[PDB]
């Protein structure tokens, strides 16, 4: 089970998947016209995994792009590797669900769910070695957070054995734009905790902070953030795809990265996050990456290691790295951060090594963590939800949509139960 | 479902709609004559418009689907003298044979529904020609009772006909100091009665605040009605720009409806647009959208005789057009958090409904405001309109007790109970707005 | 017995046969002037089978085109390969039957039946190896539905041993401009069930649906539909004509495709039905062709596999196809649709393989089925006849013509008996 299906939806997940395909074809080497350019044999394996071989040596990326806008598919077609696409691989509907999870997955999603489900079923009939589904969308936008949630639920009801790797973009608290954004986010996650098994915390404000502190960009644009998350996805998928000392599977993460099946949220971090132009001063070593991983400035969740209590950690590396160096770094970070590292593991470690060199870098590193800090964001979004629906604010439209307040109270109770489970396991 | 049908009722309604189609064809580079001119040219086609408002014929002619209804033959002659009548269809414009009354006592009576039936089948015939609908658009004025009467009645007729599409009614509110016609207090109270029956979204604009902006910001000595129609054409083009042009945050018209109306009944949100400055001042100032957001929160850029600083703040709509900086809007929402001037009730705080439009704003050369590449539109709910209606209710109660005009009303076909029900409805809306405000 | 005669009538069967000859010439290689262009001997064999070797190496097709209009023969002459035709091969009369099957086969057809029978007798005397007669007409129009029915009955009475394969175009339920069309169609089929041996279900609505879903045509045009049915006929005739692993005769179809001699209708489907421009993305494989055949969108009957019960099926292929692949596909489809496949067969299979490659395609496929939807269509047309003649609308025409309500009731009872035979044999 090496093949992986990629799903793209939402107003931001489309560009996320586009950047993902761009980073993949830049990693293994491929032209936007489908012409094979990799060397020599492993690239053909990556193409059989993520692409489909058409006639005359053509390669079509196996992706299911769906959104309520023709402008989105037009824009992702105007991208560099976005031209050739099977008309059945992407199906877009009309006209808009309007930043609402309920109307997103009740009316605008229920009319196109059958078509995309038939498409994914035909793909699974054509894809024999499928293992996981990469979901790329934004939990902030109600349209995307509803469409992707409905698709994940339908895939779980159809393929319960296949893994569900969700790269949803969490809403930001600094973004004071739509009170319906965190509310749609919590309504979607109330179902995604049961429909999906692997979710990665990605906050927009975290991305803004990491591009303003490292890249020093005046205007945080979705381009570089999507590039960073696509490089992270490429690294975590080449941890198994590309040859290395130890390959990590999605099932390996499900059986090692999470202790109890209720938890599905993982905080991600990437290294090296070097400043623009300071690459000449940066020396790619193991201690610097280890120090960067355990800092709040390099995390994209974004969590503080001093606040939350580390429940489990994992660090994957690509490039020429020594096992003794990372072992010593893990021992040092366990001896110096024994308060954060919980005692019932008692020593949390999950390391994968890829011998191949990263694209454009001598060595790269990804870090996954599970702490007692996601419950803080859960409490924040729950307080926002409670204070936002005490006057029926923007809520009577939702009542006319068909949803009831009892479902909302049950969602909040389930979130509080998940928080208490994350407090067991206290902070 | 993407198409939008606009209705022009009353003298001011046609004048507003004419400026709306004027600015529309001016943005997409279309001449007011026709064929074309030109295009359907990068990207005047898809994404629509111009195909939502400008129906494309078999030869490529983009005809604006608008219904100009008014019982005054002078207004029908004015809209026929312009070249847009050639762009319009002879069946689209409905000519008025005779004015009902002065101006609402008979416009909303059986004489009004005699012509409304002819316009209703014309709408049904227009619906059969162009399928799909996103929301009903209305343009009228409260000073003209015929415009407010025929507009409110037609609004109620289509609400009982479909009831599934949104209703955007633009109502021009007269100033509380000047009374261009003494029947206006009766019409405004009876108009609020019609909104209590059926209303999805109503936009309140005061001509006094608009004329004050032209004198101060635009440096206009005598603000004309054309400058007011052009300004309304600017604020409506920016609102519909989320459906016309492409943007990172495209906001649906129904999304504007399900992200504005909190309570079981509220129909009157306020509108504000910025920047509105002079041509020479626009060449002298080069501020970012952050200063435009700070200036849009001020009552000067509200175009209405209401103070958002005095009334309590509720979750609003913040639309942007042109080059939008994510850091600037992040700095903008950062400063308003640090402001803490308006009452931040426990329900709104994290609300400023963002609408992003990549198309730069465009202004007419007749308007004194220079064409800016960045614009901010704040559409908020404020309790100041409840105070404004209370003053209008006090004037209406004084005139109604004076029985100087009620004798003519009961002769036209009105009843004492009808005016009291409109008064009880208006008093209920003011009490409701006060109740939902005092809950902070 | 390799030679086959072709008869064409009706407002659409004329163009159907024209496109048939066009596709035959495009398949084997020949100019419209009769000049031989094929290579080398199998093409001359096909010419001796279908055309006539005239003087100076000329080749004229053995076709009997008949209609009540000189404009029809003028159009099929102005067609590309339509110039040369023996004046005895085609005989056209005047003037019209008023879209009435009774009038068409009582008056408009009785004056020319003698001439066309003399012509077909001379053709049978000149053609020694004649085996089957391919009828091309439209069951919708009353004139053609009467003329073709009369011709089929006369050929059945003359040569009962020769096979009778009809490609009659079934009427559409959406078209309601003339309520007499389905009534004439069912009156024609009431005699065709005994006058013909094999009939192929071709619905105008099904053709419209398939062209709007594959070719994406705005206005329904008969040209592409006639081209598609022409390709189908060329495939089912080259299954025997062109060399392959096993050739299927008309007698072979009669003795392997239908369980009881009362049944004569067969539902057809063609593959690949690729979209316009997506030919570069499409890869001609066996699983995709099997899926297209067993899906309802590619059927021209049109039938639904979920509704009807599969009594018997058959799949013929042209091009480089694998017998092991087709056997695996048959086994998989049987294991996955054992509910549709009836149990008394118990496993229905009839596969023919042609080693030659199709014209312009690497591989092509045709599919024949016998489900329980033909009886549903019979119920629909009977209910239409009943609801249209309960009010005695336009019945004065037929009472003046001479048909009997007792005859109509006998036809309806025969249709109900056929429905019971197809429900015996439940759905």
């Amino acid at each position: 089970m090496r093949e992986i299906i990629h799903i793209s939806t939402g107003q931001c997940g489309n560009q996320i998947g586009a950047a993902f395909w761009e980073t993949i074809c830049g990693e293994h080497g491929l032209d936007f016209n489908g012409t094979y350019h990799g060397h020599d044999d492993i690239q053909k394996e990556r193409l059989n995994v993520y692409f489909n071989e058409a006639s005359s040596g053509k390669w079509v990326p196996r992706s299911i792009n769906v959104d309520l806008e023709p402008g989105t598919i037009d824009a992702v077609r105007n991208s560099a590797i976005g031209n050739l696409f099977r008309p059945d691989n992407y199906i877009f509907g009309q006209s808009s669900a309007g930043n609402v999870w309920a109307k997103g997955h009740y009316t605008e999603g229920a009319e196109l769910v059958d078509s995309v489900m038939d498409v994914i079923r035909r793909e699974a009939e054509g894809c024999d070695s499928l293992q996981g589904f990469q979901i790329t969308h934004s939990l902030g936008g109600g349209t995307g957070s509803g469409m992707g949630t409905l698709l994940i639920s339908k895939i779980r009801e159809e393929f319960p054995d296949r893994m569900m790797a969700t790269f949803s973009v969490l809403p930001s608290p600094k973004t004071s734009d739509t009170v319906v954004e965190p509310y749609n986010a919590t309504l979607s996650v109330h179902q995604l905790v049961e429909h999906s098994d692997e979710t990665f915390c990605i906050d927009n404000e975290a991305l803004y902070d990491i591009c303003q502190r490292t890249l020093k960009l005046n205007q945080p644009s979705y381009g570089d953030l999507n590039n960073l998350v696509s490089s992270v996805m490429s690294g975590v998928t080449t941890s198994l795809r590309y040859p290395g000392q130890l390959n990590s599977d999605l099932r390996k993460l499900a059986v090692n990265l999470v202790p109890f099946p209720r938890l599905h949220f993982f905080m991600v971090g990437y290294a090296p996050l070097t400043a623009i132009g300071s690459q000449s001063f940066r020396s790619l070593t193991v201690p610097e990456l280890t120090q960067q991983m355990f800092d709040a400035k390099n995390m994209m969740a974004a969590a503080d290691p001093r606040n939350g209590r580390y429940l489990t950690v994992a660090a994957f590396f690509r490039g020429k790295v020594s096992v003794k160096e990372v072992e010593d770094e893990m021992h040092k970070v366990q001896s110096k951060n024994s308060d954060y590292f919980v005692e019932w593991i008692p020593n949390n470690v999950q390391t994968a090594v890829c011998s191949v060199a990263p694209q454009g870098l001598d060595m790269a590193a990804t870090f996954i963590a599970n702490s007692t800090s996601i419950q803080e964001l859960f409490k924040r979004v729950g307080d926002q939800f409670s204070a936002m629906f005490k006057r029926k604010a923007f809520l009577h439209w939702y009542t006319s949509e068909g949803m009831d307040e009892l479902e909302f109270s049950e969602a909040e109770s389930n979130m509080n139960d998940l928080v208490s489970e994350y407090q067991q396991y206290q902070e | 479902m993407r198409e939008v049908i606009s209705i022009n009722v009353g003298q001011a309604g046609c004048q507003i709609g004419n400026a709306c189609w004027e600015l529309y064809s001016l943005e997409h580079g279309i001449k007011p004559d026709g064929h074309l001119e030109d295009g359907l040219s990068k990207p005047k086609g898809g994404e629509e418009g111009f195909s939502t408002f400008f129906h494309e014929t078999g030869y490529g002619k983009f005809v604006p689907r608008a219904i100009y209804v008014d019982l005054e033959p002078n207004v029908i002659d004015e809209v026929r003298n312009g070249p847009y009548k050639d762009l319009f269809h002879p069946e689209q414009l409905i000519s008025g044979k005779e004015d009902a009354a002065n101006n609402y006592a008979r416009g909303h009576y059986t004489v009004g529904r005699e012509i409304l039936g002819d316009v209703l089948d014309r709408i049904r015939k227009l619906a059969d020609q162009c399928d799909g609908l996103q929301g009903f658009l209305f343009t009228h004025s409260l000073g003209g009772g015929t415009g407010s009467g025929l507009g409110s009645l037609l609004l109620e007729e289509l609400s009982a006909e479909y009831g599934k599409k949104s209703k955007l009614e633009f109502a021009v509110y007269p100033a509380p100091q000047v009374s261009t016609s003494v029947v206006e207090p009766y019409n405004t109270v009876l108009t609020t009665h019609t909104t209590l029956e059926h209303a999805d979204c109503t936009f309140m604009v005061d001509n006094e605040a608009i004329y004050d902006m032209c004198k101060r910001n635009l440096d206009i000595p005598r603000p004309s009605f054309a400058n007011l129609n052009n300004l309304i054409a600017q604020v409506v083009s920016s609102v519909t720009a989320s459906l016309r042009f492409d943007g990172s945050l495209n906001v649906d018209l129904n999304e504007f409806q399900t992200n504005l109306v909190p309570y079981p009944r509220i129909h009157f949100p306020l509108v504000s647009y910025s920047p509105v400055l002079s041509k020479s001042k626009a060449f002298h100032e080069s501020n970012s959208v952050s200063e435009i957001t700070n200036a849009c929160f001020e009552p000067g850029n509200q175009m209405v005789k209401c103070d958002p600083r005095d009334g309590k703040y509720m979750a609003t709509c913040l639309l942007y057009r042109g080059d939008v900086v994510t850091r600037d809007v992040q700095r903008a929402v950062e400063q308003v958090k640090n402001k803490k001037t308006v009452q931040l009730v426990d329900w709104c705080p994290t609300g400023f409904k963002i609408g992003i439009c990549y198309e730069p704003p465009t202004a007419t050369p007749n308007s004194q405001l220079a064409t800016v590449d960045r614009a901010v539109c704040m559409l908020s709910n404020t309790t100041s309109i409840a105070e404004a209606w209370k003053r209008i209710d006090r004037k209406f109660d004084l005139m109604y007790a004076k029985r100087a005009f009620v004798h003519w009303y009961v002769g036209e076909g009105m009843e004492e109970g009808e005016f009291t029900e409109a008064r009880e409805d208006l008093a209920a809306l003011e009490r409701d707005y006060i109740e939902v405000g005092a809950d902070s």
